[PDB]
């Protein structure tokens, strides 16, 4: 099963999944193609917050489902 | 490309008569600037003369140059005529830093009307001659020029969580939040609040009118109280162009075309930063981080500037007069976590946690990245 | 934006927000002070906290603006008291109740927010060593919270 990760500045990550790994791994991935923390990703999926406590066929996203990569950045 | 191409094509339209000087005399006091510059240009009868070459020399800066003295009278006067305080025009915001017209500028001024064409006139004739005037707008400005119509999702550059909340009227029922048809003034400590509309101040905001509500709002904000004005720099604007022979351009390219990129001043930035929990001055991540900074392009450092700071501008008397949400503070680059992490900031202190990096190109990446890769 | 305010006022006078009270004093509706207490069983114990609530003219499209008084050691609320707090920025909503907002501070007080901090030195200590901030915490509430 093949995806897409979407970034602010128009590039895109694709990586290799299956359909029950859970949204906090889809971040580990992303973590070496870009090293970035998973507790700084956000993966938001056609207006919604995909949770790291759910897996890629709870939202349905399928072979070739875009997700988008957005940095939550600004401090508390 | 796209931009390149169109300018081109427009600077050529233009046209200079052929029954004009050979350049346009003036010759003021650097201290003086504005009213003397006002009578100089407001008083050609011929608006035609003012498209010959900007001849200016200053009784104080007798530098023989007379042709860079044109880029700087333009630097000068702007400093000048877009100053919050001369009362012309005003901040967005407290910490926004982009100007906007005051709609109580005529309790200001008492002719107020005769000088914003002047600043149209000057505005325009800096086009024409490919100059940049100092400072920038709310969009609503250019958007105004371009006659393109404002709303409600043109207040989201200008005051974003105002945006939202109006956002949020429009998308839900606000009988609950019991609003009515006005708002609410300050001026000498005094809170006096003021109708939308005939009676507002008596009527609730129902789910039958709250369309007609974030109208009234949006209309009073940006509209309302300058058309006057508004249109007298517009009077002057075409005085020396043909206001449609700019609609070509879209509201950020206009932009662009008259305000120029906001290139910041890495200098003044440097020198007016303070460092806090371990950072300083000299040390190995903070001498990289500017060295970081050197490299970045106008584009990346503009960003870098709006990802700390919320804004991507600069106040008129540089980064000494910064603000935050509780008043002036300077930027600021704190140390906070491992060098994992990605540089973190908060646009109320504009402030930036940078965590320690080992390597400069270690710290660029992840610097770089942040910045890019950013406002979301 | 008065209207708004009174209603609200009175909506704290029916049912008022446990551990916290927070009304206007002086004339002025548009600045109010609030007081919290120190979640039980927190290193906050027994201390009590004055809180200013600063309404803006631009209520309720802009959020209030919230700050602590009274010294507290936490690591998302520095020494002038200002509150990293999202629903006070970015997550406002003119929906929200003041009675929310002040609940919502009493949460960040029991249980802190050390990834999103606002002090980073005080952050570490309640990540790396625990015991340390409830010792130092705890004696701020003796000396500013008493």
């Amino acid at each position: 099963m093949q995806i897409f990760v979407k970034t602010l500045t128009g590039k895109t990550i694709t990586l290799e999944v299956e359909p029950s790994d859970t949204i906090e791994n889809v971040k580990a991935k992303i973590q070496d193609k870009e090293g970035i923390p998973p507790d700084q990703q956000r993966l938001i999926f056609a207006g919604k917050q995909l949770e790291d406590g759910r897996t890629l066929s709870d939202y349905n996203i399928q072979k070739e489902s875009t997700l988008h990569l957005v940095l939550r950045l600004r401090g508390g | 490309f796209e931009f390149k191409q169109k300018y081109d094509y427009f600077r050529k339209k233009l046209k200079k008569p052929a029954d004009i000087p050979n350049r346009f005399e003036m010759k003021l006091h650097r201290n003086n600037i504005f009213e003397e510059s006002y009578r100089r240009i407001m008083s050609v009868k011929r608006p035609d003369v003012l498209k010959a070459r900007l001849w200016i020399e200053f009784e104080s800066e007798k530098g023989l140059d007379y042709g860079g003295v044109a880029r700087e009278w333009f630097f000068l006067l702007s400093k000048e005529m877009f100053n919050p305080y001369y009362g012309l025009f005003e901040y967005s915001a407290t910490d926004n830093y982009t100007l906007q017209i005051n709609p109580n500028s005529g309790l200001c001024n008492e002719d107020h009307l005769s000088y914003f064409t002047f600043i149209g006139r000057v505005a325009g004739l800096a086009v024409f001659h490919g100059k940049l005037l100092d400072g920038f707008f709310i969009r609503p400005f250019y958007k105004m020029m371009l006659g393109k119509q404002i709303t409600l999702n043109d207040m989201e550059s200008v005051d974003s969580e105002y945006y939202n909340s109006l956002k949020w009227i429009l998308e839900n029922d606000p009988t609950e939040l019991d609003l009515m048809f006005c708002i609410d003034e300050e001026n000498f400590g005094q809170t006096y609040q003021v109708d939308l509309k005939p009676n507002g101040s008596e009527i609730m905001v129902t789910n039958e009118n709250k369309r007609e509500y974030i109208d009234l709002v949006i209309q009073w904000r940006f509209v309302n109280r300058v058309q006057k004005q508004m249109n007298a720099f517009l009077e002057g604007f075409t005085e020396l162009l043909p206001i449609d022979l700019i609609k070509i351009f879209d509201e950020n390219e206009l932009e662009l075309l008259m305000c120029g990129l906001g290139d910041v001043d890495v200098n003044d930035w440097r020198q007016h930063s303070i460092y806090k929990n371990g950072y300083c001055p000299n040390h190995p991540v903070i001498q990289w981080f500017w060295k970081a900074v050197l490299l970045m392009d106008a584009e990346k450092r503009i960003r870098l500037l709006q990802f700390v700071t919320g804004t991507s501008r600069v106040p008129m008397n540089g980064f000494a007069e910064l603000y935050g949400s509780n008043g002036p503070q300077l930027f600021t680059i704190e140390q906070w976590g491992s060098p994992e992490k990605l540089p973190r900031a908060h646009t109320s202190f504009n402030r930036l946690d940078l965590p320690p990096y080992e390597t400069f190109e270690d710290l660029r990446e992840k610097l770089l990245m942040a910045v890019e890769n950013a406002q979301g | 934006a008065s209207k708004r305010i009174h209603k609200e006022l009175n909506d704290l006078a029916r049912d008022p927000p446990a551990q916290c009270s927070a009304g206007p004093v002086g004339d002025d509706m548009f600045h109010w002070q609030a007081t919290i207490m120190g979640p039980n069983d927190s290193p906050y114990q027994g201390g009590v906290f004055f809180l200013t609530i600063h309404f803006p003219t631009d209520y309720p499209f802009k959020p209030p603006k919230v700050a602590f008084t009274t010294r507290i050691y936490h690591p998302n609320i520095n020494s002038n008291g200002s509150i990293s707090l999202d629903i006070l920025r970015s997550q406002w909503s003119p929906a929200l109740k003041i009675s929310k907002v002040l609940l919502s501070i009493c949460s960040l007080l029991c249980d802190p927010n050390p990834d999103d901090p606002l002090v980073p030195e005080i952050a570490r200590i309640y990540k790396t060593d625990r015991e340390k901030y409830n010792r130092i915490a705890r004696e701020w509430t003796q000396k500013y919270a008493m």
